[PDB]
């Protein structure tokens, strides 16, 4: 996160951090106690799927505490939509082996129903983008998590008001961008799979997932979140199944 | 207006304009500079677009140059004070009113819900927590 | 089909305001949203077949306040639709000053006070209409024509005149610190 703050301990309390072979890999938000919601990209480079760890209830990276939950991830499922080294679909759902215990630092964030997401969270101006992802773009990584508001803006807008660049991505209707062109706050790489909360009526919903972007806070760019809103119903349907022997699932889309 | 023995009476603003409806010129025979009288014209030749009562559900009109404005009762909106706010609830207008989910309901009044781990109150629209931890609250904050 | 809205305009008098727009819809309809630079997206009429809305209401909650409203082109039924954003609008800079009234002129020797009738706004309080000097304060001023001239920080001018001889009035209602749209059209004439 670059031009953030850090969230005070608890308070970005659905936040996850994934492992890969006890090594930092991506942010993701809890939404109940066996679930997580994180980037597809995030799974790219995997070989060892049996090394997967969600930690819940992490803030400080070099110090362990009591709220720290760890638990091993027994599934990892994508939409087989999803083209690695792409942009589009960004979204992975992962089932924990055994669920975590909910406690005043591990809370899960609010998985909303698609039309309230789509004609009320929408229009909620700022929400908030987390992760122990990049200070800078190039950066080192944050020990301790960061937090930053952005505001939302249309699919048009954000074209409008975005400086040009051959080859780069479209931004489809599984997508929005969020932040600010003046290069001055922005979410990183390392904070891929994190959530993108919007705080509504005194409830905080997911609406949004760290995604991908030119750079990092680079002047004429915002970042780009996947919609979750498209995938309320997929999402939904797969948390109701169950388990498989192997850990990835390309489950199908729509 | 025109009619003899009336005209041997002396001009009045009052008599021609005023009480009886006058032309250009003799307004302009009354003020004499072409300025003056333009300035008297502009308003007076106007007319009143609230004449017709466009203002609705007991608003009220007020007349300007070539336009007019409504002032409506509170329950009320739109240029003529058309527009009902009782018969506007529904779920794109500010979520229904409800707290979490909003269901419209057409031929019928529009519903609220709450997300699991909740619960609808008494009034409606407010959803309560039916769990110790419910999803997107902030316990150490609350 | 579904064709963006354009020619975007915000008619304001008085802080009565209108958002305007075209085309007539031909198998479509409407919705507007306005909202403050960092606040939350309001919406306002909801699938209408008018090319109007009005605004008063969102507005007058801060007169201050810098807005900017765009209009939804739904298909006719019920990914983002098709929007067109309006200009900027600050209703306090940019309102008209609704045409005055002459509520009165009295002689009070070889001296006439003339009074202007007080304009209200759409901007309510205890279940009242605001005055435009009730929002615009020391920023609003009277300026009277009559037959020179005369200028006034309240709604009463007391003008020398001459002894016997009947005076004519009209008057402006002007924001000095203006320099587009700083001055009302003029008040009916009203003559001793
Ligand atoms: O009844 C409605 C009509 O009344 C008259 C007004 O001058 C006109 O502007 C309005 O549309
Ligand atoms: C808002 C309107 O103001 C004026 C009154 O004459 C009407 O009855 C209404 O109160
Ligand atoms: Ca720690
Ligand atoms: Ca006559
Ligand atoms: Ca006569
Ligand atoms: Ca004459
Ligand atoms: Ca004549
Ligand atoms: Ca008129
Ligand atoms: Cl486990
Ligand atoms: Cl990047
Ligand atoms: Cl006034
Ligand atoms: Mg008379
Ligand atoms: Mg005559
Ligand atoms: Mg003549
Ligand atoms: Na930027
Ligand atoms: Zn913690
Ligand atoms: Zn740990």
């Amino acid at each position: 996160i670059v031009g953030g703050k850090v969230c005070p301990k608890g308070e970005c309390p659905w936040q996850v951090l994934l492992l890969v072979n006890g090594a930092q890999l991506c942010g993701g938000t809890l939404i109940n106690t066996i679930w997580v919601v994180s980037a597809a990209h995030c799974f790219d480079k995997i070989k060892n799927w049996r090394n997967l760890i969600a930690v819940l209830g992490e803030h400080d990276l070099s110090e362990h505490d009591g709220d720290e939950q760890s638990r091993r991830v027994a599934q990892v499922i994508i939409p087989s939509t999803y083209v690695p080294g792409t942009t589009n679909h960004d979204i992975a759902l992962l089932r924990l082996h055994q669920p975590v215990v909910l406690t005043d630092h591990v809370v899960p964030l609010c998985l909303p129903e698609r039309t309230f997401s789509e004609r009320t969270l929408a229009f909620v101006r700022f929400s908030l983008v987390s992760g122990w992802g990049q200070l800078l773009d190039r950066g080192a990584t944050a020990l301790e998590l960061m937090v930053l508001n952005v505001p939302r803006l249309m699919t048009q807008d954000c074209l409008q008001q975005s400086r040009k660049v051959g080859d780069s991505p479209n931004i489809t209707e599984y997508m929005f961008c969020a932040g600010y062109s003046d290069g001055s706050k922005d979410s990183c790489k390392g904070d891929s799979g994190g959530p993108h909360a919007t705080h509504y009526r005194g409830t905080w919903y997911l609406t949004g997932i760290v995604s991908w972007g030119q750079g990092c806070a680079t002047v004429g760019h915002f970042g780009v979140y996947t919609r979750v809103s498209q995938y309320i119903e997929w999402l939904q349907k797969l948390m109701r199944s169950e388990p498989r022997p192997g850990v990835l699932l390309r489950a199908p889309f729509p | 207006a025109n009619a003899f023995l009336e005209e041997l009476r002396p001009g009045s603003l009052e008599r021609e304009c005023k009480e009886e409806q006058c032309s250009f010129e003799e307004a302009r025979e009354i003020f004499k500079d072409a300025e003056r009288t333009k300035l008297f014209w502009i308003s007076y030749s106007d007319g009143d677009q609230c004449a017709s009562s466009p203002c609705q559900n007991g608003g009220s009109c007020k007349d300007q140059l070539q336009s007019y404005i409504c002032f409506c009762l509170p329950a009320f909106e739109g240029r003529n004070c058309e527009t009902h706010k009782d018969d506007q609830l529904i779920c794109v207008n500010e979520n229904g009113g409800c707290e979490q989910y909003c269901s419209d309901h057409t031929g019928t009044k529009r519903s609220c819900r709450c997300h699991e781990g909740y619960s609808l109150l008494a009034d409606g629209v407010s959803c309560t927590p039916t769990v110790e931890y419910p999803c997107g609250k902030i316990p150490i904050l609350e | 089909a579904t064709v963006a809205a354009y020619n975007l305009t915000w008619k304001s008098t008085n802080f009565k305001t209108i958002l305007e727009w075209e085309p007539k819809p031909v198998n479509q309809v409407y919705t507007v949203q306005i909202s403050t630079k960092s606040g939350d997206w309001k919406s306002k009429c909801f699938y209408t077949t008018d090319t109007e809305c009005d605004l008063t209401d969102e507005i007058v909650k801060d007169v201050k306040q810098t807005y900017l409203a765009r209009v939804f082109s739904y298909p006719a039924g019920n990914g983002e639709p098709l929007y067109e954003n309006s200009p900027e609008f600050t209703p306090y800079l940019e309102t008209n000053l609704g045409q005055p009234t002459i509520q009165s002129f009295e002689q009070v020797g070889t001296k006439v006070n003339v009074t202007v009738e007080d304009e209200r706004t759409l901007v309510r309080r205890n279940n009242t209409f605001l005055s435009l000097r009730d929002v615009f304060g020391k920023d609003l001023i009277y300026t009277l024509y009559y037959w020179k001239t005369a200028k006034t920080n309240t709604n009463e001018f007391l003008i020398d005149v001459d002894k016997g001889e009947n005076y004519c009035f009209s008057v402006q209602a002007v924001i000095p610190s203006r320099t587009v749209n700083r001055k009302s059209t003029d008040s009916p004439v009203e003559c001793m």
